[PDB]
């Protein structure tokens, strides 16, 4: 199974400093 | 607020110096008291951990917070489900206790860092572990990976995906979650929530109760006649408890170091309990329980009585010197820094023998081909079959062959 996971992935990169 | 006590358990495995205290710090609130006196008895690691639902895109559901700001919505939070934590860490010669920690566990979290060494045997082994010990419930989490690149990590992932299929854990979530900066927690929690159940547990079956950490209360300041009563850890996988019950540690002790011995088992009765924070009634089985019991503070301090059994007064069960193993043997080893392949059992050899939580010594008389007979030197009790994992020697430590059943 892949597919929850991309979606986090681009969040974590969406949110920093 | 409710005092609902824990339901299931949820451990967490790694290396030293790398994230697994940290992460357990960022799930939860109040700080652990584990790394003479204070804690030391054993390298297992007890936290907990809170699920309170908020539901009234897609991947916000709840904060460990008690009150919730961050999203938006003031209201108060759902009661569901309340959780111990098993804090086990992978030095290369304490294992007796994650072990332990193992048995009691019912459900697993990988835990690797990034910006460091890729091919590591000590989590293939932990896995191999844990695909063993009757658990499908498998979550792979990513420890630091805000310090590294932006394709780097997805190769690893993949990786990692390559290499994790033919195995006994079939469809196990993958997650990167930051420690250090406190992050995205959120799709974790729901996670927990979505994958993991809970098994039937009733009052019926005979209560089993495994004690790993004991706990004294004698703390300076006051004057003399200021005494509390030795406090044993102990979790329950098995069986309810409730207050007025004696409670029995199994395999025995010496009274005089000539003169023979018969003297039967510790017993005591509980004096006072602690669960989460303070008091409660009722013992509900699937967590960590410091049991305030009649043992003494003297008794209970260091290492003496690590992983072992506790029965109660009504129900008898059977202590063995002769055990009977079956083995199943792995291709190549696991855990060890290049691999090397397995040799088969010869006579007159001290090895290690792990039953559930205990760690044992002992040693090859007889093997045909599938039975084994052994002999202990340090009491074990037997009660159904057992975890098993077998720990052989060739050089300087410890190190896995396979998986074993009792056969009866």
């Amino acid at each position: 199974v892949g597919l929850p996971y991309s979606e986090l992935l681009s969040r974590f990169f969406n949110i920093l400093r | 607020i409710i005092n609902r006590q824990a339901t299931i358990n949820i451990g967490t495995i790694g290396h030293v110096a790398h994230g697994k205290s940290t992460v357990v710090r960022a799930i939860s609130g109040v700080q652990t008291v584990r790394f003479l006196e204070r804690n030391i008895t054993i390298k297992l690691g007890y936290a907990n951990a809170k699920i309170y639902k908020c539901q009234e895109s897609f991947k916000s559901d709840k904060e460990i917070s008690p009150k919730c700001q961050r999203p938006g919505c003031p209201g108060r939070y759902k009661l569901v489900r309340h959780v111990s934590f098993v804090d086990c860490p992978g030095h290369d010669i304490l294992m007796s206790t994650m072990l332990s920690g193992a048995a009691v566990m019912d459900a697993a979290l990988l835990l690797i860092a990034g910006n460091e060494s890729c091919p590591q045997p000590q989590t293939s082994e932990h896995l191999a572990a844990i695909e063993i010990m009757k658990l499908k419930h498998v979550i792979i989490l990513q420890n630091k990976v805000d310090l590294m690149r932006e394709e780097s990590a997805l190769e690893h992932q993949k990786s990692i995906l390559k290499f994790i299929r033919g195995t006994i854990a079939d469809g196990a979530p993958i997650v990167p979650i930051s420690a250090q900066l406190k992050y995205n927690i959120d799709a974790v929690n729901e996670f927990i929530v979505k994958t993991i159940p809970v098994p039937p547990r009733d009052f019926m079956i005979s209560p089993r109760l495994i004690v790993i950490r004991s706990f004294d209360v004698n703390k300076p300041g006051a004057e003399i006649e200021d005494l509390k009563g030795g406090v044993a850890g102990g979790s329950i996988l098995n069986g309810v408890f409730k207050l007025g019950d004696e409670i029995e540690i199994r395999p025995g002790i010496v009274t005089k170091d000539k003169g023979k011995i018969q003297c039967k088992p510790i017993f005591s009765n509980i004096v006072s309990l602690f669960a989460e924070q303070n008091d409660l009634k009722f013992a509900v089985p699937g967590g960590l329980i410091g049991v305030g019991t009649k043992v003494d503070p003297t008794l209970c301090r260091a290492d003496r009585l690590v992983g072992q059994v506790v029965g109660a007064k009504g129900h008898l069960p059977n202590i063995y010197t002769d055990i009977e193993i079956n083995y199943f043997l792995l291709r190549r080893l696991l855990g060890v820094k290049k691999q090397a392949k397995v040799r088969k059992l010869e006579p007159n050899e001290v090895l290690m023998v792990n039953i559930g939580s205990t760690a044992t010594g002992a040693r090859v008389v007889a093997v045909k081909a599938d039975m084994a007979r052994l002999q202990l030197t340090s009491p074990a009790c037997t009660e159904i079959n057992e975890k098993i994992a077998l720990s052989r020697r060739i050089e300087k430590h410890w190190r896995l062959i396979g998986w074993a059943t009792i056969k009866k």
